[PDB]
C-alpha cells in the first residue's frame, strides 16, 4: 500500500480531499446499489407498473 | 498525591503487530471461561424471570378454564 | 520550567481547561466497555436537544392543533418523520443507556466513598429525566398523553389538606386542558437545559477523585490519558449505539410505543389499557402494588429516598462485586426483579399480578435494606479469613 | 515555499468540501 | 366468484377437529337455558383461532 | 398427515433441548457401560461411578445443544423467511452440526463434515 | 366478560409490504382507494390525506386533478362576505362524510366511525386487525345474543360492533379487472390504509438499509482503530519486583 | 500505509453521516409540502375609476 | 382521575383500568387503592324522563 | 419588521433569494416563520447565558 | 419586501415607508435602495370590464 | 418599576396593538428603539447590497 501512501497520505490536505471524495463517491455507489436491490426485490409492485395508470375515467 | 513506582515496561509499536486476529484466538477457551465463571450469575438472573413468567401463563390458563361453562 | 515561550496550543490558557478535563485527564487503564455509557447518555441528551429544537419549529402547543401538528411533521416537512422518530425513540435510547449506566454503578459499588456526591447528583438527574420525558409524552395530545397527564398531576391529591389545591394549580383549572398542555410545553423546553447543567456538575464531581474501575482498587499507579485511548473506545460504542438506534428508527419506529397515542385525546372515554412509556413501568408497578393512595405515592418517594441513602450506609471496604460473592448474587436478583417489575406494570391489575407485583416491590426494597447488613457483617471478613 | 502549497492544497480541500455538502449539479 | 377465505375456512376444518368437537359438546351442555348466562365463547374462540392460523398463510396467494 | 400439533417456536426449542439431553444421557450411559475400567481403578468402585455420571452429563449437554440449536435455527429461518420447505432446516442441521460438533472436536473440517452430514440427513426428511 | 372483553386475536398475514426490502403493492393501493371512496367514505373520514398525496403513489397528476374537481369544497368569504362553493383542488383534503362528531353519531346509532388516516397505527397488530375485522363477520357463539342495531364480530372487543358488514361480494367494481371478492377488497383496502398511516415507509426502508450497512462498515473500522491505538498497551511487557 | 488506508474507509462513512444529519436539519426548515401546494392560482377582477388604485 | 369502565370488575359495577379500582353497582369502592365512593352530584326529576343535574 | 430583516439575505446575488425563502419556510411571512421564531427565541437566551 | 404607499413620494407614484423607495406612475423606482421596478404579472383583458391574473 | 407601573407602553409603538395585516402596511414602520441606530445606518446607504 506504500505506493498509494506516497501520492495521497503524504500531505493531510490531499488526504482530507481523499476522504471527502470517498465520502461522496462511496455514498453514491451505495445509493445506486441499495436502489437496484429494492427494484429487484419488488418486481411489479411499483407506481409505474400500475396497468391502468393514466386511464381513470 | 503522586505514587512512587519502580518498574520496567517494554512496548512494541502498533505498526509492528497484528491488530485483529486476536479476536478469534483460542475462541473455545473464551466461551469456556465465560460460562464457567458466570453460570451462577446467569441462573440468578434468568430463573426468576422465566419462572415467574411461566407461573403467570399457568395461572391465566387455569383461571380461563374454570370460568368456561 | 519558566513559560517564556509558547508550547503546545493545548496548554495555552485558551484551551488549558478543555485540555486538562477532556484530553489529558488520567483514566484507569483497565476500564471496560461498561464505562462507555456516560458518554452515550451525553450524546443522547444532545440528540434530544437538537431534534427537539427543530421539532419545536413545527409543533403547536394547543389542544386544537397539537395532534395535527405532529401529523404535519410526519407528513409535510421534509425529513420530519426522521426528526420525530429520532426524538421519540431517542428518549427510549436515553433511558436504556442511563439504566445500563446505573446498574454498572450498582455492580461495582461506584456510589461508595469518595464518590457519594457523584451518585447523589446522578439521582437528581434521573428525577429530572423522568419529569422531562413524561411532560414531553403529553405534547402529541393523544389518548395515552391525556390520561397519563391526568393521573400524575392527580398524584398530588395524596396529600390530605393541600393535595387538591396542588392538583388544580398544576392543571391550571378543574381538568387537564389547554392550560396543562401549554405549561407542559414551556417546562419541556426548559428542563433539558437544567439537565445539561446537572450533568456538567455530575461530571465535575466525578473528576474530583477520578473514575472507579472493575477491580475497585486504588488506580493511581496505572492511569492513561482519556484521549486517545478512551476516546477511541467510546467511539466503538458510539457507532454500535448508532446501529442499534438506526434499527429502531428505520425498521421498528413504533414497537416501543402504544397505538393508543395515535388516537386524538378524548376526555370522555378512557382506553381500556392505560400505561406509561416502558421506562416508567417499574415505577408504575411499585405504585399499584400498594392498595392505598398515600401508600403508593409514599412508596414512589421511598424509591428515591433509598437510592439517595445508599452511598451513606456504613459498608465494608471492598467495592467491586467481582470480590463480593454474596453482593454479586444479590445484584443479579435485583436486576431480574427490576425486569419483572417492568413486565408487571405492563399487565392489567388482576390476579396473579397483584401478588407478584407486591412480592417484586418487596424484594426491590429488600436489596437496599440488606446491603448495609452485608457490609456491616463483612467488615469482619479479614479477621476471620486468615492466611 | 510550502505555505503557498499548503494554501493551494487546503483550497482544493475547501472546494471539494463545498461541492460535497451542497451538491449543485442541477445548478451547474 | 366464490370467496377464497370462505372456501379455505371449510377446507382447514380437519386441522381443527379437536377445538370443533369441544365447541360442539359445549353447545349441547348449554342447550338448557339456566336463566341465559351459560355460553360457549371460549370454545368458539379456540376453534376459530385454530382455523385462522390455518387459513392465513395460504389466502394471500389466491389474492392478487 | 401432519394435522396433530399445537406448535410454538420457543416451546419447540425447549422440548428439543430436553429430548436431546435425555437421549444424550442414555447414550452416555451406554458408552460408559461398554468401556472397561482403568487398571488402577479395578479395586475401588466410586471413581467408576463418577466417570459414568460425568460421561452422562457431558453427552447430555452436547446432545441437548444439538437438539436445541437445530430446531431453533430451523424456526428462525422459517420465521423470518416465512417459507416452509426442506431447505428451511438444512441450514439448522448444518449450523447445529458445525457449531456443536466442531466445538467438541476442535476441528473446522470436522465441523464442516458434521454440518454437511446433518444437512443431508435433514434434507431427506 | 372474560374472553370476549378483549376479542379474538387476529392472525399474521403475509402483507406484501412486510420485509426489510419490501415496498407497497401500488396496484393494490389504487384498488384499495377505490374501495374506500365507494364503500368507506360515506361514513369514515380520512382528514389527513390530500389529493396530492396520491400523485406518484396510485394516481397521475391529471387523474388526481379530475378526482378533486368531482367534489364540492366550501370556500370564502367572497368580496360580498358570503361562503361559496368551488371544485376541489389537489391541495384539498379528502372530504368528510358528516359535519361533526355528533352528526356522525346521530347517523350511526350513537357510535362514531373513527377517522381512518392512522387506524393501522392506532390499533395493536393493526393491519391484520383491520383485515380480520372486515372479513370476520359471522354468527355469534351459542348462548350469546346481540342487541338489535349491533352486529357480531369476534375480533371487535366485546363482540358487538355498530358497523354492519360492508364488504359483501362485488360491492365494488375494479378498473384493472380483479375479481372483487370480500377477501380481495379486504386485502386492497388495508394496503391503502397502511400506506395512508405510513406514507414514508418506502423512503424510510431505503434509508435504513443504506445506513445500517454503512454504519456496520464504520464499526469494523472503529474496532480496528481502537485496537490499533491500544495495541501498544495490550502487548506491553511489565516487570515488577513483587511476587506475592 | 495499510493502517491509513483502513482508517480512511471508516472516515468516508463518518463524513457521510455528519453531512446527512446536518442537511436533514437544514432542509427540515425549508418549505413544507402543504406550503408548496398553495403557490399557483388565478384570480379575476373588474374595473375602477380614474386616478385611484386598488390593492 | 381515570374513568371507571362500566360492566366490569368483581362486583358487577365499574372497574378503573389505571390502578385496579372496583366499584359496586351503587358506585361504592370495594377493592383497589381508591379511598372514596364515586361522587353523587345534586340532581332531581322533572316529570318522569327529564333529569336535571 | 420580520418581512424586512428576513429579506436582508436577498442582497446576496447568487443564493440570496434561496436564503430568504428557507428563512421564511415558504414564500411569505406566515405561520412557519412564527413557529420557528418561537423555538429559536426559547433557545437563544440559554446560549446567551 | 415592504408595500409602497399609493399617491405618495415625490414622483406621483408609490412611496415605500420602510427605507424610502420612490416609484413613479409606471411603477419604476427613481430614488431609494430598491434595485428594481415593480414587477409586472401576467394580465389580460377578456372584455372591457374584466381582468385576469 | 417606573416603566412597569406608570409608563408601560411609552417605550413601544401603538401599531403592534393592531393584529398583523399582510395586506395593509403601516405608514411608519420602525423597530424597537434600541435597533434604531443600526437601522439608521442601513437606511442611509442608497443601495440594498
Ligand atoms: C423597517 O425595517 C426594519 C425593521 O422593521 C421595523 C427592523 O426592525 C430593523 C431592526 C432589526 C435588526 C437590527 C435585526 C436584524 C439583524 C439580525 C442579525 C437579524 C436576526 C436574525 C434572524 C431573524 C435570522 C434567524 C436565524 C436562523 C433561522 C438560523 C437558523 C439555523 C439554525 C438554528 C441552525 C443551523 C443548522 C445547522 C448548521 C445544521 C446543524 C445544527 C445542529 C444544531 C446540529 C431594521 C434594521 C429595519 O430595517
Ligand atoms: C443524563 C444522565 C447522565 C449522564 C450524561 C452521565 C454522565 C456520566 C459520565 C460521563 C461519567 C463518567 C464516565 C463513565 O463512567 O461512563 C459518569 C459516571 C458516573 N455516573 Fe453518571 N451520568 C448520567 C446519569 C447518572 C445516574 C442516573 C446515576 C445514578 C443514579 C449516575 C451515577 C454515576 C456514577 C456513580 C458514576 C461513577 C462511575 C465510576 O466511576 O465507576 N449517573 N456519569
Ligand atoms: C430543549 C430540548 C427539547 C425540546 C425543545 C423538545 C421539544 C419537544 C417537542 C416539540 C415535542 C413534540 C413533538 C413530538 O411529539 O415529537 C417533544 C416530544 C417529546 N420529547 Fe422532547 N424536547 C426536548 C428534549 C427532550 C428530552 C431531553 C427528552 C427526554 C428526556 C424528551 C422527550 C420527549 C418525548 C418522550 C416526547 C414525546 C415523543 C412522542 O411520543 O411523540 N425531549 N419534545
Ligand atoms: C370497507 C369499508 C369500511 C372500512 C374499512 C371501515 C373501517 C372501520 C374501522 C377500522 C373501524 C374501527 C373498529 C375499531 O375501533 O376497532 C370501524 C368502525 C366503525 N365503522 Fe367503519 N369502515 C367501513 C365502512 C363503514 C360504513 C359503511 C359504516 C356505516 C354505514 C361504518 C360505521 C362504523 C361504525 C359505527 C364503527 C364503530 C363501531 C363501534 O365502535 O362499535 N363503517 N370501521
Ligand atoms: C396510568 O397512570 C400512569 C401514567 O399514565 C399512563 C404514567 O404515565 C405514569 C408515569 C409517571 C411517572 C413514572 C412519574 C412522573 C413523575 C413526576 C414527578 C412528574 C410530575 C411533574 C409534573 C406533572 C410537572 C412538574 C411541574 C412543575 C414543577 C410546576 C412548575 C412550577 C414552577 C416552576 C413554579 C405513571 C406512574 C402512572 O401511574
Ligand atoms: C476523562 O474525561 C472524560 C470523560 O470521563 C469522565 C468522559 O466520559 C467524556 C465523555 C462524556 C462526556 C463529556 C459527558 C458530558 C455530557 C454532558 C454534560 C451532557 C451533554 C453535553 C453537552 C450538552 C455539552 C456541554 C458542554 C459545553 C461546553 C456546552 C457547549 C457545547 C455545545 C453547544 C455542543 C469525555 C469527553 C472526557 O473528556
Amino acid at each position: 500500500f506504500e505506493g498509494f501512501y506516497k501520492l495521497i497520505m503524504r500531505r493531510n490536505s490531499v488526504y482530507v480531499t481523499f476522504i471527502i471524495a470517498g465520502a461522496f463517491f462511496g455514498e453514491r455507489a451505495v445509493d445506486y446499489g441499495v436502489h437496484k436491490l429494492w427494484e429487484r426485490n419488488n418486481v411489479g409492485k411499483r407506481y409505474e407498473d400500475i396497468s391502468v395508470l393514466g386511464q381513470r375515467p | 498525591q503522586p505514587v512512587k513506582l519502580k518498574a520496567v515496561v517494554y512496548a512494541l509499536s502498533p505498526f509492528q503487530q497484528k491488530i485483529m486476529t486476536g479476536l478469534w484466538k483460542d475462541l473455545p477457551e473464551k466461551i469456556h471461561h465465560k460460562v464457567s465463571e458466570n453460570w451462577i450469575s446467569a441462573t440468578l438472573l434468568v430463573t426468576p424471570v422465566v419462572g415467574t413468567y411461566w407461573y403467570a401463563q399457568y395461572f391465566k390458563e387455569q383461571e380461563k378454564l374454570e370460568h368456561r361453562f | 520550567t519558566i513559560r517564556n515561550q509558547r508550547f503546545s496550543l493545548l496548554k495555552q490558557p485558551i484551551s488549558s481547561t478543555l485540555n486538562q478535563h477532556l484530553v489529558d485527564y488520567p483514566t484507569p487503564s483497565n476500564l471496560s466497555y461498561w464505562w462507555g455509557f456516560g458518554s452515550l447518555a451525553g450524546i443522547c441528551l444532545v440528540i434530544q436537544i437538537v431534534t427537539g429544537v427543530f421539532l419545536a419549529m413545527h409543533y403547536t402547543p394547543h389542544v386544537d392543533l397539537a395532534f395535527n401538528s405532529v401529523e404535519h411533521i410526519m407528513r409535510d416537512v421534509e425529513g420530519g418523520w426522521l426528526l420525530r422518530y429520532m426524538h421519540a425513540n431517542g428518549a427510549s435510547m436515553f433511558f436504556i443507556v442511563v439504566y445500563l449506566h446505573i446498574f454498572r454503578g450498582l455492580y461495582y459499588a461506584s456510589y461508595s466513598s469518595p464518590r457519594e456526591f457523584v451518585w447523589c447528583l446522578g439521582v437528581v438527574i434521573f428525577l429530572l429525566m423522568i419529569v422531562t420525558a413524561f411532560i414531553g409524552y403529553v405534547l402529541p395530545w393523544g389518548q395515552m398523553s391525556f390520561w397519563g397527564a391526568t393521573v400524575i398531576t392527580s398524584l398530588a391529591s395524596a396529600i390530605p389538606v393541600v393535595g387538591d389545591t396542588i392538583v388544580t394549580w398544576l392543571w391550571g383549572g378543574f381538568s387537564v386542558d389547554n392550560a396543562t398542555l401549554n405549561r407542559f410545553f414551556s417546562l419541556h423546553y426548559l428542563l433539558p437545559f437544567i439537565l445539561v447543567g446537572a450533568s456538567l456538575l455530575h461530571l465535575a464531581a466525578l473528576h474530583q477523585y477520578g473514575s472507579n474501575n472493575p477491580l475497585g482498587v486504588h488506580s493511581e499507579m496505572d492511569k492513561i490519558a482519556f484521549y486517545p485511548y478512551f476516546y477511541v473506545k467510546d467511539l466503538v460504542g458510539w457507532v454500535a449505539f448508532a446501529i442499534f438506534f438506526s434499527i429502531w428508527i428505520f425498521y421498528a419506529p413504533n414497537v416501543l410505543g402504544h397505538p393508543d397515542n395515535y388516537i386524538p385525546a378524548n376526555p370522555m372515554s378512557t382506553p381500556p389499557h392505560i400505561v406509561p412509556e416502558w421506562y416508567f413501568l417499574p415505577i408504575y408497578a411499585i405504585l399499584r402494588s400498594i392498595p392505598d393512595k398515600a401508600g403508593g405515592v409514599a412508596a414512589i418517594a421511598l424509591v428515591f429516598i433509598c437510592l439517595l441513602a445508599l452511598p451513606f450506609f456504613k459498608s465494608m471496604y471492598v467495592r467491586s462485586s467481582s470480590f463480593r460473592p454474596i453482593y454479586q448474587g444479590m445484584f443479579w436478583l435485583l436486576l431480574a426483579d427490576c425486569l419483572l417489575l417492568g413486565w408487571i406494570g405492563c399487565q392489567p391489575v388482576e390476579a396473579p399480578f397483584v401478588t407478584i407485583g407486591q412480592i417484586s416491590s418487596l424484594v426491590f426494597f429488600l436489596f437496599f435494606a440488606i446491603t448495609p447488613i452485608l457490609g456491616r457483617v463483612g467488615r469482619g471478613i479479614p479477621n476471620s479469613y486468615t492466611d | 515555499t510550502i505555505d503557498i502549497q499548503a494554501a493551494a492544497g487546503w483550497g482544493i480541500a475547501a472546494a471539494a468540501g463545498a461541492i460535497w455538502v451542497v451538491q449543485p449539479f442541477g445548478w451547474i | 366468484v366464490v370467496d377464497p377465505k370462505k372456501y379455505l375456512e371449510e377446507s382447514c376444518k380437519p386441522k381443527c377437529v379437536k377445538p370443533l368437537l369441544e365447541y360442539q359438546a359445549c353447545v349441547k351442555r348449554i342447550q338448557g337455558d339456566d336463566s341465559g348466562h351459560k355460553h360457549c365463547t371460549g370454545q368458539y374462540f379456540d376453534y376459530w383461532q385454530c382455523i385462522d392460523k390455518c387459513v392465513a398463510p395460504k389466502l394471500f396467494a389466491k389474492l392478487k | 398427515r401432519y394435522l396433530e400439533e399445537e406448535d410454538g417456536p420457543l416451546m419447540k426449542t425447549i422440548k428439543g433441548s430436553i429430548t436431546g439431553f435425555g437421549a444424550g444421557t442414555i447414550y452416555g450411559t451406554i458408552l460408559a457401560t461398554w468401556k472397561d475400567v482403568p487398571r488402577v481403578e479395578r479395586n475401588v468402585a466410586l471413581p467408576g461411578l463418577i466417570r459414568t455420571l460425568k460421561m452422562m452429563g457431558t453427552h447430555g449437554l452436547t446432545f441437548a445443544a444439538i437438539g436445541g440449536v437445530y430446531i431453533g435455527v430451523e424456526q428462525l429461518v422459517q420465521n423470518f423467511r416465512s417459507k416452509r420447505d426442506f431447505y428451511n432446516g438444512a441450514i439448522g442441521g448444518f449450523v447445529a452440526g458445525a457449531s456443536v460438533l466442531g466445538y467438541r472436536a476442535r476441528s473446522i473440517p470436522t465441523a464442516i463434515a458434521a454440518g454437511a452430514t446433518l444437512a443431508v440427513t435433514s434434507a431427506l426428511i | 366478560a372474560d374472553e370476549a372483553e378483549h376479542g379474538l386475536e387476529c392472525p399474521n398475514y403475509p402483507w406484501p409490504h412486510e420485509g426489510i426490502l419490501s415496498s407497497y403493492d401500488h396496484a393494490s393501493i389504487r384498488r384499495g382507494h377505490q374501495v374506500y371512496q365507494q364503500v368507506c367514505a360515506s361514513c369514515h373520514s380520512m382528514s389527513l390525506i390530500s389529493y396530492r398525496d396520491l400523485v406518484g403513489v396510485a394516481y397521475t397528476e391529471e387523474e388526481a386533478k379530475a378526482m378533486a374537481a368531482e367534489i364540492e369544497v366550501v370556500d370564502g368569504p367572497n368580496d360580498e362576505g358570503e361562503m361559496f362553493t368551488r371544485p376541489g383542488k389537489l391541495s384539498d383534503r379528502l372530504p368528510e362524510p358528516y359535519s361533526n362528531e355528533s352528526a356522525a353519531r346521530f347517523a350511526n346509532g350513537g357510535a362514531y366511525p373513527p377517522d381512518l388516516s392512522l387506524v393501522t397505527k392506532a390499533r395493536h397488530n393493526g393491519q391484520n386487525y383491520v383485515f380480520a375485522l372486515l372479513t370476520g363477520y359471522r354468527d355469534p357463539p351459542a348462548g350469546i345474543s346481540i342487541r338489535e342495531g349491533l352486529h357480531y364480530n369476534p375480533y371487535f372487543p366485546g363482540g358487538a360492533i355498530a358497523m354492519p358488514k360492508m364488504l359483501n361480494d362485488e360491492a365494488v367494481e375494479y378498473e384493472d379487472g380483479t375479481p372483487a371478492t370480500e377477501a380481495q377488497m379486504g386485502k386492497d383496502v388495508v394496503s391503502f390504509l397502511s400506506w395512508a398511516a405510513e406514507p414514508e415507509m418506502e423512503e424510510r426502508k431505503l434509508m435504513g438499509f443504506k445506513w445500517i450497512f454503512l454504519l456496520s462498515l464504520a464499526l469494523l473500522q472503529a474496532a480496528y482503530y481502537r485496537r490499533l491505538k491500544w495495541s501498544v498497551l495490550k502487548s506491553r511487557k511489565l516487570v515488577l519486583d513483587v511476587v506475592n | 500505509a495499510f493502517a491509513y488506508f483502513v482508517l480512511s474507509g471508516g472516515r468516508f462513512v463518518y463524513a457521510s453521516v455528519l453531512r446527512l444529519l446536518v442537511l436533514k436539519l437544514i432542509v427540515s426548515m425549508s418549505a413544507s409540502k402543504d406550503v408548496l401546494a398553495l403557490a399557483s392560482l388565478e384570480v379575476d377582477l373588474g374595473s375602477i375609476e380614474p386616478g385611484t388604485t386598488v390593492t | 382521575g381515570c374513568i371507571p369502565l362500566p360492566n366490569a370488575g368483581d362486583y358487577g359495577g365499574w372497574f378503573c383500568p389505571c390502578h385496579g379500582s372496583h366499584y359496586d353497582i351503587s358506585g361504592r369502592i370495594r377493592k383497589g387503592p381508591a379511598p372514596y365512593n364515586l361522587e353523587v352530584p345534586t340532581y332531581s326529576f322533572l316529570e318522569e324522563n327529564k333529569l336535571l343535574i
